[PDB]
RNA sequence: UUGACCUCAAAUCAGGUAGGACUACGCGCUGAACAAUAAGCGCAGGAAAAGAAAAUAACCAUGAUUCCCUCAGUAACGGUGAAGCGGGAAAAGCUCAAAUUUGAAAUCUGGCAACAUUUCUUUUGUUGUCCGAGUUGUAAUUUCAA
RNA sequence: AUUGGAUAUGCCAUAUAAAGCGCUUUCGAAGAGUCGAGUUGUUUGCAGCUCUAAAUGGGUGGUCAUCUAA
């Protein structure tokens, strides 16, 4: 390895590698087409060939593109493009990425100015593939596809075979992570709570265990972000995995959170993906999963499910799942109303407002990110129920 | 003319500011209380950060101080 | 039958284009021979220089 | 297939509706500024701290009289 | 109507004439600014290389010049102008390079107030 | 924030809003004079567009000109002649109905001295600029000349430059 | 030596770049704020007399007599099409609110 | 009612500005003979106008305007009669309208008071205060090149 | 004597400010009795009259290129 990568992954603490990445990484080197389990460090195994490859040739901006990774969904996308922008922070190299429900118009000029690693939602792609100008496209050397079981089931089947044939084969490896077919071209808790009371009924959920190890999901980093600043703003200190957005500081809160016997900790759906579960009493997922199938092999102390009371279509999913499930029943005269004094704050402050918009964009772009249609719908869901949720008595202005 | 170049940058060589009484306090009252490195949360406060400076424009008034 | 009238138009310009470039290779070639043809120096003319 | 049939008005051979509101019907739930906040509405405003250093100026210098000496004046 | 040259070589002995006051103006900078090169557009001329008007801003930024100052130091900037070919590119980047390899530039005394 | 709003009501000229006010107000603006000043502009987006700021020194006048030469042009001309100090600036539409057409016409004050000090006004009070309405240097003066770039838009034929060596 | 050398040629050797996109050439893209202010608009001012018979003829379901009228008093079909389609818009929404 | 705000007027109310003259060059309106022609009328400057592409072009593409040379007596028209191209002279770019400063009309003329200042006791400014202008929008900001 | 743009240097600086380049997980407003059509005069544009628009639109050139009017 470089002597520029080798100290970026001091940083992180990344120095032994996977058992995918045994057998991964040092045949990447070579650079072949190269076709791992959940959570397994897969993001450094199809990275550290890429980046060394960049600084093999000395990629600049004027280069165009050399290296693109296509992810499943916008979520994926984040969490690669937080580890490429810390293992290239002692780089010259342009990290970027293009995904749906993102400003085109300023997607759309980073890549003009010279974009050289990128990472994008196949959605997005093909639109900039096809209609984006300026795009210098022609000079790619990597190509990286991850689930491509997911990247199917989404629903993206014209989507790779239009993609895949405008890429240039020729001079490029490919890492692939119906998939032969895209390779031959190359017990259960659920509380049933309003959208607007949503948020209060989980930071009452708070207040009375506080003294109990809690965990919540939610399916956004920015949402973890929000929740996190909010609720340590409000005098309830909580740990959360997000951080400065360093991998280090993640891999610390959460080994931190192990030892400690109470506490609670927010994380994304991704950022627990693969890693242990330690004896924690409260499990709690906040936003619906975007696996629903991983959630039931993840489970398998107690489970809760924070659905709407339009999104009921998931307990008739557990029911073709054949797992058991019950409910749990809530008084909403002793949750507390703290709203008046929340959205309060929220004009009030600046950082925070900034932090709840860009949540409340997230949650909706993931949401209509969702594969599962016929359980969840962004149009059956009322806006202004969610952004009631958010602290915000009126729904921002989000492009869809 | 080219040694007259010279000449006239070296009279114009001090170019790094110094502060004034205002924001030097200001600069001690955040360093004192969030530390040295984490500039992002010093400029996230906004109790002691009146102007709700940035991160950026803090760490320059931080380099200024310092000469 | 035929172009078109404007079609036409350009066979002048399929013409005109190699004018230009025919006259500066002209004056090079022209250039270059008179480098061929001169005459040599006559080494009984530095008596007196 | 047109089967060259003419139009009977070919050239060759209420006053007051109501009020039809059918785009304020239904009340709008976001605003319209996509824009982000910027920072001067939540910064303590940079129009008088500029004026107020020239205040500060004319008061140093002696070109205002000082609140003090309006008083007494 | 009918028009004779007579002021011929009056004119011309102005215009040199004028051209001399303007060097006075001005001593160290050239009396003209630099402009850069590119092709006639037609199939008559495309082979050939004449000055343009300005330097363009992929011109500019590529050869390391911000576009505000560009318009300090002498090189002049063409808006409409842009690069299609890289060799339209190389020939006008070098062109600013080999102009700023000569260039001397004067400093100019700066407002250094007491306080920051 | 209005004058986007006031820019699309302007657009439609025979809507009930419109029509409604075009008789109304071409009733009353009869009534007046033919050269009458105006306080506020009748139009305030395309005053406010065309160069006039709500200012002292900024004018307007309101002027019917004869249906059956331009006739917005003739509004600067006989504007301008009624107030032979200000300088015209600009002219536009704003009513009109089956014998007249009603002409805004906005002038500025080359000697009030909120102009002469305006950076970006000052233009007006060069010498050059005197009756720009007489000499076809306004913008329908600048179109009623067809003065522009395009290939749809004298002397250099009849003459004959006989060089010095000829 | 800065010095412009024309004549001759310089270069036969060529490579287009993908150009950019100008922000002069973006004009006409309908901004999301102004679409709302040009629909409100509409609403408030009403409709053309002419327009306004455009809408009955529709209803009454004449719409080959519809465009015979617009095109004859906007000019060009195109610019009659939009209307048509300007105008349906608003008959259909009129009868699902009303 | 008071009194605001809107209009309406008057005053030897203060501060102003317009007219006529010249017309070689210049910008418009208009005009018959014998042709945007004379004339007629209107308006200016030391130049006037024009001017930073709703401009060419089909190229390896050029790049505000103006004048000169050529293109060319050519295309086109039907003898009238150009324009890109090219080569020269000269070169410089810009300001608004359409954005909520909204955590503060931040903008400006005029009166008065001192301070100054001068082609100058004849000029032109600043500071302070008061009054008006202005929220039907005066500053900053941004002009697509973004 | 009267002034002009520079240099040198003294004093004063309201800088808590204001710029350029950079990165953008956020944005990007664009000039109407105008363009356009029929029709009539003038000398292709311009002018009157009759109607009178659009938002990747609109003008002009060759499904493309260029440009961005009022």
């Amino acid at each position: 390895l470089s002597e520029n990568i080798q100290k970026a992954i001091k940083e992180m603490g990344f120095e032994t590698m996977t058992e995918i990445q045994k057998r991964s990484i040092p045949p990447l080197l070579a650079g072949r087409d190269v076709l791992a389990k959940t959570g397994s460090g897969k993001t450094l195994a199809f990275l550290i060939p890429t980046i060394e490859m960049l600084y093999a040739l000395k990629f600049k901006p004027r280069n165009g593109t050399g290296v693109i990774i296509i992810s499943p969904t916008r979520e994926l996308a984040l969490q690669i493009f937080g580890v490429a922008k810390e293992l290239l922070k002692y780089h010259h190299q342009t990290f970027g990425i293009v995904i749906g429900g993102a400003n085109r118009r300023a997607e759309a000029d980073k890549l003009v100015k010279g974009v050289n690693l990128l990472v994008a939602t196949p959605g997005r792609l093909l639109d900039h593939l096809q209609n984006t100008k300026g795009f210098v496209f022609r000079n790619l050397r990597s190509l990286v596809i991850d689930e491509a079981d997911r990247i199917l089931e989404i629903g993206f089947e014209d989507e790779m075979r239009q993609i895949m044939k405008i890429l240039p084969s020729e001079n490029r490896q490919t890492l692939l992570f119906k998939v032969e077919d895209l390779a031959r071209i190359s017990e259960q808790g659920y509380v049933v709570v309003d959208s607007d009371k949503r948020f209060l009924l989980l930071f009452s959920f708070l207040k009375r265990n506080l003294k109990k190890k809690v965990i919540v999901f939610m399916s956004s980093c920015a949402s973890v972000k929000y929740m996190a600043e909010l609720l340590n703003y409000i005098d309830l200190p909580v740990l959360d995995l997000h951080g400065k957005q360093k991998q280090q500081r993640r891999t610390n809160t959460f080994f931190e959170f192990c030892n400690a016997e109470k506490g609670i900790l927010l994380c994304t759906n991704v950022a627990a993906r693969g890693l242990d579960i330690p004896a924690v009493d409260w499990i709690v997922q906040y936003d619906p999963p975007d696996d629903p199938r991983d959630y039931i092999h993840r489970v398998g102390g107690k489970s809760l499910m924070f659905l709407a009371p339009s999104e009921l279509g998931f307990l008739r999913y557990l029911k073709t799942a054949k797992v058991s499930l019950n409910e749990f029943e809530f008084p909403a005269n002793k949750v507390a109303n703290v709203q008046s004094q929340l959205e309060k704050l929220v004009s009030k402050n600046y950082y925070l407002q900034q932090s709840a918009k860009d949540g409340y964009r997230s949650y909706l772009q993931a949401y209509a990110s969702y594969s599962l249609k016929s359980i969840f719908d962004i149009n059956k869901l009322d806006l202004a129920k969610v952004a009631k949720s958010f602290g915000f008595a009126h729904p921002p202005n989000v492009n869809i | 003319l080219e040694e007259e170049a010279v000449k006239k940058a070296a009279r114009q060589s001090n170019k790094m500011l110094p502060l004034s009484a205002f924001e030097h306090a200001y600069i001690q009252r955040l360093i004192n209380k969030y530390g040295t490195e984490d500039f992002e949360s010093m400029a996230k406060d906004v109790k002691l950060n009146s102007k709700l400076f940035n991160g950026s424009k803090l760490k320059n008034l931080y380099i200024r101080m310092k000469a | 039958t035929f172009v078109s009238s404007t079609m036409v138009r350009a066979a002048i310009r399929n013409q005109a284009a190699q004018r230009y470039v025919n006259r500066q290779e002209s004056k090079l070639e022209r250039q270059v021979r008179a480098q061929q043809n001169v005459i040599p120096e006559d080494p009984l003319d530095n008596v007196f220089a | 297939e047109i089967d060259a049939g003419y139009s009977s008005d070919s050239s060759t051979e209420d006053p007051y509706p109501d009020y039809d509101d059918f785009f304020t019907n239904t009340v709008r739930e976001t605003p319209l500024s996509s824009a982000p906040e910027p920072k001067r509405r939540f910064a303590p405003s940079k129009h008088e701290q500029k004026r107020i250093l020239q205040l500060a100026y004319a008061i140093r210098k002696g070109r205002i009289l000082t609140s003090e000496q309006r008083a007494e004046r | 109507y009918v028009k004779t040259w007579f002021n011929q070589p009056g004119r011309k002995l102005r215009r040199r004439q004028a051209r001399q006051t303007k060097a006075a103006k001005i001593a160290p900078r050239p009396v003209e600014a630099i402009r850069p090169a590119v092709k006639p557009p037609t199939i008559r001329y495309n082979m050939k290389v004449r000055a343009g008007r300005g330097f363009t801003l992929e011109e500019l930024k590529a050869a390391g010049v911000s576009r505000r100052v560009a318009s300090t130091i002498g090189i002049p900037v063409d808006h409409r102008r842009r690069n299609r070919s890289e060799e339209s590119l190389q020939r006008n980047v070098e062109r600013i390079k080999v102009y700023l390899a000569h260039l001397i530039v004067f400093p100019r005394k700066a407002g250094q107030p007491k306080k920051g | 924030g209005a004058y986007k709003y006031l820019e699309e009501l302007a657009k439609k000229k025979q809507s009930d809003v419109n029509l409604f006010l075009s008789r109304v107000r071409a009733w009353e603006y009869r009534q007046m004079n033919v050269i009458h000043r105006a306080s506020r502009p009748s139009r305030p987006d395309k005053a406010r567009r065309l160069g006039y700021k709500a200012k002292q020194g900024y004018v307007i006048y309101r002027i019917r000109v004869r249906r059956g030469r331009s006739a917005r042009c003739t509004a600067e001309e006989r504007v301008g002649r009624y107030c032979s100090n200000l300088r015209v600036l600009n002219s536009y539409w704003v009513n009109q109905d089956a014998t007249y057409k009603f002409f805004e016409v906005i002038l500025v004050d080359p000697s009030h001295k909120a102009i002469r000090r305006d950076p970006r006004i000052n233009w007006i009070v060069n010498p050059v600029h005197k009756h720009r309405e007489s000499r076809g240097l306004t913008s329908i003066g600048k179109k009623s000349r067809g003065i522009g770039k395009g290939h749809r838009f004298w002397l250099r034929h009849n003459t004959l430059s006989l060089r010095r060596y000829r | 030596a800065p010095g412009l050398v024309v004549g001759l040629n310089k270069g036969k050797t060529l490579t287009k770049r993908q150009l950019p996109e100008r922000p002069s050439r973006r004009k006409g893209h309908l901004s999301k704020r102004t679409a709302f202010v040009r629909s409100i608009v509409r609403e408030v001012a009403g409709f053309a007399p002419y327009e306004r018979r455009v809408m009955e003829l529709i209803r009454n379901s004449q719409d080959k007599r519809a465009r015979k009228l617009a095109k004859k008093r906007l000019g060009t079909l195109k610019r009659a099409k939009g209307k048509i389609e300007e105008l349906t818009s608003v008959i259909q929404s009129s009868r699902l609110a009303h």
